């Protein structure tokens, strides 16, 4: 499709679809870097790391899967996978964990706790599949900026996604929270904080 | 601070056993756990955590088991 080639084309910058042309493209579709909509965009095209080149192969390949052709069919598709990211439990959590390695430096294998909570502020509002009280994730980023805990890893990310989904109020956590439980450690001192 | 025997028996039963659900493992360490002292469920959790960020369990999908990786 001669568009799809016309289109990445148009913003790749000395001879790549660097990550300074991923933010011009998505920015034309209405978007910022930071949203959410970009990890669903970044999933498609199959995105390992979020500063890595993309493939024209790659480009051509995934936008015509889809049957777009044009700027405005490419603006449709991200639309649609944004708002799945609100409907279908599986795909926002496909994409919770699909997250932290995009968000993960590869000189490294945390994340820092200041990266982590602007996520988490986008993926667990009012709105969205795993609804919870404001009051707690305020509670969890008031804990984790308290005790001094700088970073983050896969295994308590992807492990406080299955957290709040068992607990919606700070109420029911002390009300039947197990502490002799699978909750990674960290997690206890967030259960032993409350009060 | 020495909370390391704990690491080296969970190990020690997670390459014998290769696969346990979480309670089984945080029991059946403690069993043989104690013997040179009484360690609390939390430590034998903390001990999961260290081994699960060093490189030697790796979490079940279910998220309440942990497999022996290589």
């Amino acid at each position: 499709p001669k568009e799809l080639t016309q289109v990445f084309e148009h913003y790749i910058n000395n001879n790549l679809f660097d990550i300074d042309s991923l933010v011009k493209f998505i920015e034309e579709l209405g978007y910022n870097l930071e949203d959410l909509a970009t990890l669903c965009l970044a999933h498609l095209l199959g995105y390992k790391k979020l500063e890595e080149p993309l493939k024209r192969e790659d480009f051509l390949s995934t936008w015509f899967m889809q049957g777009c052709s044009t700027i405005s069919d490419m603006q449709e598709c991200i639309k649609t996978l944004d708002v799945k990211l609100h409907e279908d439990l599986q795909y926002f959590t496909q994409i919770y964990n699909y997250a932290f390695n995009l968000i993960l430096d590869p000189n490294r294998k945390d994340i820092d706790t200041d990266e982590g909570i602007q996520y988490w502020k986008l993926f667990f509002q009012p709105e969205y599949p795993v609804r919870m009280e404001p009051d707690l994730l305020e509670a969890w980023f008031r804990f984790l900026r308290d005790e001094g805990k700088t970073t983050i890893s896969k295994d308590t990310w992807r492990m406080l996604l299955l957290f709040f989904k068992r607990y919606p109020t700070i109420q029911k956590i002390i009300s039947d929270y197990d502490e002799t439980a699978a909750w990674p450690f960290i997690i206890d001192e967030f259960y032993e904080c409350l009060q | 601070e020495r909370q390391i025997f704990l690491e080296a028996c969970i190990v020690r039963i997670m390459k014998a056993k290769r696969n346990l659900p979480h309670t089984t493992l945080v029991n059946e360490c403690i069993a043989q756990s104690h013997q040179r002292f009484n360690a609390k469920v939390s430590m034998v959790k903390r001990a999961i955590d260290s081994l699960i960020q060093k490189g030697y369990l790796q979490r079940g999908d279910d998220g309440e088991s942990y497999a022996y990786l290589a």
